[PDB]
């Protein structure tokens, strides 16, 4: 209706004003503020583990996998390289321009390899064991696996580049993908066709254009939105779908219909799931009920401190690997809330209660559209790469001053 | 001496109390539908709907006071596939807004002009073509259906200065254009290239093509003249095959291009002599940016005056206009009239003032 | 002002910022907070930015007229 | 260069001002303006005032 359109316009105006307000709290809450606007709109993010800090160049060679989610103009797959201020940050150093601590000019966000894609790029999950290979999800029934080394750079004015490795196991459009850090290969994808499909990958055949699905997990009644493995144990993973069940499935269980863990864990739609390597028991999951709840593997029936801070469906959750009791979540409410456990179930001052739950520690509000993906940096302590639907990729580090003394 | 007699019926005023420039009737309303007219002024545009028995009522009002906006033109048109009237307003920032009173919401905005739009007219055969004369020393033709710039009239030898106003021929084949360069240069739309461009714009799709629409820059006009008007010209009409352009000389000269016996459609571009045939003379009409609108039947031509008087003319009797005709005076006419509009049936005439105070008249009929 | 795609700033009414679908744009990178000093409270603070940018972060126009030049063009 | 001059095609022969007329930029860098080859420029609202030209390539 006309009133609905006017309300949406007012909402967009207020979102813009809130984002403008949030931009001002960059230094007092973050260590670095790096936001890059990709030409092709970003739908996913990742952090390559490559690093290089040469003498005389204090920056570290950091690579991040961007995305491409425009309708159809020679669809690509962007891979760029970024830097880091390092210990010698040198904010001014009387010579900042590149800066005195890292590259602040010329190739700040320069693109290294741009392999052409066929359709849309949903996820850009790579294999940490062999960072050369990168998998992609497309609206078609097949997945795309590329290689930024073998494929030439400087794309020609053409399209439909052959990735030499297409994983065709799905039926409808997909939106999930995850690799196995423990074992090279073993990529699984959760799609919209009420199921999650996994590929063996690993030692894929040379020029393996046609790749069938090694395994398919069809146990959720409603549409799935994420599928993530377990860092500590590679023999199980969790499947989360719109059906009110953040199910966890153990691999090699000879049961593709009944998940090992069948606890509902919610009364509404659920669209996110992840765990923590340092804290194996900690496992945050996102949901439409705006009540993302931490769970323990040993005791899942009992409900721990449900972080009552979301306001919409949550599509992406991830706990910080380096720390011990740090978790985070993001979804359609365009907020990246970072949880905490030390303050959970403990007394607090009335101001702390007014600010929110003590367990909720950090919340990131630097998005205008729905959050597509977010991930911590394996090398840097607090650097996080979060992306939205407004073709904005954000690289920032949560301030560690709160964890002082 | 004339056979017409209009009488004042009703009048009103606007909330914003600012000068009103452009006022036109809804000629596209057929019989049975009561007359409806619009008016502009300041940052708040207003409509009106006056019934019989000397009663005027307000239908709708709008406002655009978000920024320092202004409005000058109130060209009337309609949508063929929708069949609701539309009103065109532009100025200040130069954005052309197509207001839809039926749904009470703007339909389209046009940007690209280097300054404020001064006048607007609509093409008779195809009601979706708008003649926009911008102040950036150029004139442009807009296709409303596709929202594309059909042609940019002006260039190497076109529109040395701002084009104040422009008109259309009776059949829509030849286009006149006055301006501030003391020039009555003319751009025909009769060339085969004009037809090709119009057809391409009709079957154009900006989404389909990556390249921008190839507008036809008509640098060289087909016919231009300077000697007719010593000063800048701000009004022009097409009395059949003749020209009824008007300037600040308190006269609307009725002239014909070229010699006497030569056909107008066969005039060579190199012609450099003009002849004057008619000239309607009044007084106290030396202000700038004021427009006149004649009746559809061409028997009536009216031009508002700054003092407050009104003039009507007879343009159908044998030989060009002569004698003195008659003048219409209102009891409460104190401001400056900037535009006048008749109805499709020659029975209703409304004159706007410099305070958005419409004065509707009615003929005996 | 609007912090999204500059292409939607001049779009026609009924379609500007309507979020109908993906919109192509030019590449750009922004840096404004280099490194906080983590200093202490100072009264003189109560009593320059020099941001870093790269690439194209605006909407361009055609030379002939004021028609907005698309990134695809 | 001392005289601040271009390279005449009929005089400066082996320099590169005459060979390969219908091609890209010649070896001699003192012939770009004679060939008419330049760098692409764009138009946008200037961050200072009015319009400004932003070069597409470094
Ligand atoms: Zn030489």
């Amino acid at each position: 209706d006309k009133e609905a359109a006017f309300d949406d316009a007012v909402e967009e105006r207020v979102i813009n004003e809130e984002y403008k307000i949030w931009k001002k709290n960059t230094p007092f809450l973050y260590d670095l503020v790096m936001t890059h606007a990709l030409e092709w709109p970003s739908l996913t993010a990742q952090w390559l583990p490559d690093v290089t800090r040469p003498e005389g160049k204090d920056f570290s060679i950091h690579r991040l996998v961007l995305g491409t989610h425009t309708s159809d103009e020679q669809n690509h797959l962007v891979i760029a390289s970024v830097q880091l201020p390092n210990d010698d940050a040198q904010f001014d150093a009387s010579h900042y321009d590149e800066f005195g601590g890292f590259g602040s000019v010329s190739g700040k966000i320069e693109i290294e390899i741009k392999i052409n894609h066929e359709g849309e790029v949903n996820r850009a999950r790579y294999m940490p064991q062999n960072p050369c290979i990168i998998a992609t999800k497309t609206p078609s029934s097949d997945v795309l696996v590329f290689d930024y080394t073998k494929h030439p750079s400087k794309p020609d004015p053409s399209g439909e580049c052959n990735p030499d490795l297409r994983l065709r196991g799905h039926q409808k459009e997909g939106y999930g993908l995850s690799w196995n850090p423990n074992l090279s290969g073993h990529l699984l994808s959760a799609s919209d066709d009420h199921t999650i499909c996994l590929w063996d990958i690993s030692a894929v055949p040379k020029e393996g254009k046609v790749v069938d699905a090694k395994t398919i997990f069809t146990g959720h009644t409603a549409v799935v939105e994420d599928v993530s493995w377990h860092l500590l144990h590679e023999s199980l993973f969790g499947s989360v779908a719109d059906d009110q069940k953040l199910m966890i499935w153990d691999t090699r269980s000879n049961n593709t219909s009944k998940p090992s863990h069948s606890v509902d864990a919610h009364t509404a739609e659920v669209n996110c799931l992840s765990f923590n390597p340092y804290s194996e028991f900690i496992l945050a999951t996102g949901s439409a009920d705006k009540t993302v709840a931490l769970w323990d593997l040993r005791n899942l029936k009992l409900k721990l401190h449900s972080f009552e801070s979301h306001k919409d469906e949550i599509f992406q959750v991830q706990w910080s690997p380096h720390n011990e009791t740090i978790l985070a979540s993001s979804g359609t409410d365009r907020r990246l809330n970072v949880w905490d456990l030390s303050k959970i179930g403990e007394e607090q001052s009335p101001e702390d209660a007014e600010d929110g739950p003590p367990e909720l520690l950090f919340i990131h509000g630097g998005h205008t559209a729905k959050i597509s993906d977010f991930s911590w940096n394996p090398n840097e302590p607090w650097v996080i790469c979060s992306v939205s639907e407004d073709n904005i990729m954000q690289v920032w580090q949560m301030a560690e001053n709160i964890y002082n003394d | 001496k004339c056979k017409y007699s209009f009488k004042c019926v009703n009048s009103l005023k606007e909330d914003h109390n600012q000068p009103l420039f452009g006022v036109q009737f809804n000629w596209h309303s057929k019989e049975g539908d009561p007359l409806v007219f619009a008016t502009v002024g300041s940052n708040r545009v207003t409509l009106y709907e006056c019934h019989s028995q000397g009663e005027i009522r307000l239908l709708q009002s709008y406002v655009d006071a978000d920024a320092d906006e202004n409005f000058y033109t109130c060209a009337w048109t309609y949508d063929s596939n929708t069949s609701h009237p539309l009103l065109a307003v532009a100025g200040s920032r130069g954005i052309i807004r197509i207001i839809n009173p039926i749904t009470m919401q703007c339909i389209k905005h046009y940007v690209g002009h280097g300054n404020a739009i001064n006048e607007l007219k609509f093409h008779p055969r195809d009601p979706n073509l708008l003649l926009s004369v911008s102040k950036d020393h150029a004139l442009r033709l807009w296709n409303i259906q596709t929202d594309t710039l059909v042609a940019i009239f002006g260039g190497v030898e076109g529109h040395r200065d701002e084009v104040l106003s422009a008109d259309y021929d009776l059949l829509g084949e030849k286009i006149m254009s006055c301006g501030m360069d003391h020039s009555l240069k003319l751009w025909r739309i009769n060339s085969k290239r004009m037809m090709n461009a119009i057809k391409e714009s009709y079957d154009y799709n900006p989404n389909k093509t990556n390249r921008p629409f190839i507008s036809q820059k008509i640098h060289f006009p087909d016919f231009s003249t300077r000697d007719i008007h010593r000063n800048y010209v701000d009004c022009v009409r097409w009395l059949g095959d003749l020209i009824l352009s008007k300037s600040c000389e308190n006269a609307i000269v009725c002239w014909k291009p070229g010699k006497m016996e030569d056909d107008i459609d066969k005039i060579k571009p190199s012609e450099s002599n003009v002849t004057i045939l008619g000239r309607f003379d009044y007084s106290q009409c030396d202000i700038w940016y004021m427009r006149f609108s004649m009746d559809f039947w061409q028997k009536m031509l009216a031009l508002g005056n700054q003092v407050g008087k009104l003039y009507v003319w007879d343009l159908e009797v044998e030989d060009p206009h002569k004698a003195k005709c008659t003048t219409l005076t209102h009891h409460k006419c104190g401001a400056a009239i900037r535009q006048t509009s008749f109805s499709r049936d020659s029975s209703i005439l409304i004159a706007v003032c410099d305070d958005a105070s419409i004065w509707r008249w009615d003929r005996l009929r | 002002s609007y912090a999204g795609n500059p292409q939607d700033i001049h779009r026609q009414p009924g379609f500007a910022f309507s979020r109908n679908g993906p919109v192509k744009r030019t590449p750009i990178t922004h840096i404004l907070v280099c490194r906080p000093k983590r200093t202490k409270a100072s009264m003189s603070e109560f009593l320059q930015q020099r941001t870093y940018s790269s690439g194209h972060n605006r909407l361009y126009f055609h030379s002939d007229t004021c028609l907005p030049l698309r990134p695809q063009e | 260069y001392l005289a601040v001059r271009e390279c005449d095609p009929d005089l400066c022969l082996t320099c590169g001002a005459a060979d390969h007329w219908d091609s890209k930029n010649v070896s001699c860098k003192n012939c770009s303006i004679q060939r008419g080859s330049k760098k692409h420029l764009l138009l946008a609202p200037s961050d200072v005032a009015g319009w400004g030209i932003f070069i597409k390539d470094p």
